[PDB]
C-alpha cells in the first residue's frame, strides 16, 4: 500500500487475506475504493460479495466501481468516484487487482482534478511512490481527456 | 493487467 499523499488518497494492488486488510487500518485507511470486476475478484476470494462484506466487517467504508484490466472508467463512474472520493477527505484507499493500471489512473485524474496538474506532473506523482502508474494508451488518453475537461468535470463534481 | 513484476 502506498500514500500519494499522506493519509489522504493512496493506492493498493488486491488484498489476499484479511490480515492485510489490518494493516491497511494501521496505515490510517478508512475507506476503500474498489475497482477490479467480479471475476477478478472472485478469482482472489471465492466470491465478491464475500470480500466486499468483509471490508465492511474489518470497518472500512466500501464502495464497488467495476473498471475493465486496462480500461477506464465511464463518465458516469468516474463522475460517482471524484464524488465519493470527495466526500470524504482522509483515508481513502483506491485498490486495482496490480494497484498500478487503474489504480494509478485514478489517482492521477485525482490530483489533475484538485491540484491543477497537467497529466504529466500527475502521473509524475504517482509514480514517485508507485513505479509504472497508469499502463494503457486508454488510461493515458483518459487522463488527457480529463485535463482538457478539467473545468466542466469540477462544475460537475462540485 | 499484466502484473507480476
Ligand atoms: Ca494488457
Amino acid at each position: 500500500m502506498y500514500w500519494v499523499r499522506r493519509k489522504t488518497i493512496g493506492g493498493s494492488g488486491l488484498p489476499y487475506t484479511e490480515n492485510e486488510i489490518l494493516e491497511w487500518r494501521k496505515e490510517g485507511v478508512k475507506r476503500v475504493l474498489v475497482l477490479p470486476e467480479d471475476w477478478e475478484i472472485e478469482e482472489s476470494w471465492g466470491d465478491k460479495d464475500y470480500y466486499l462484506s468483509i471490508l465492511k466487517k474489518n470497518g472500512l467504508q466500501p464502495l464497488h466501481i467495476p473498471i475493465p484490466d486496462g480500461g477506464v472508467p465511464s463518465d458516469s463512474q468516474f463522475l460517482t468516484i471524484m464524488k465519493w472520493l470527495l466526500s470524504e477527505k482522509e483515508g481513502n484507499l483506491v485498490h486495482s487487482v496490480g494497484g498500478i493500471g487503474r489504480t494509478g489512473t485514478i489517482l492521477a485524474s485525482y490530483l489533475i482534478l484538485t491540484e491543477g496538474l497537467e497529466v504529466e506532473s500527475a502521473i509524475d506523482e504517482v509514480r514517485l511512490v508507485r513505479p509504472g502508474a497508469v499502463q494503457t494508451y486508454e488510461q493515458e488518453m483518459f487522463l488527457l481527456r480529463v485535463e482538457g475537461m478539467r473545468k466542466s468535470w469540477l462544475k460537475n463534481i462540485y | 493487467n499484466k502484473y507480476g513484476n
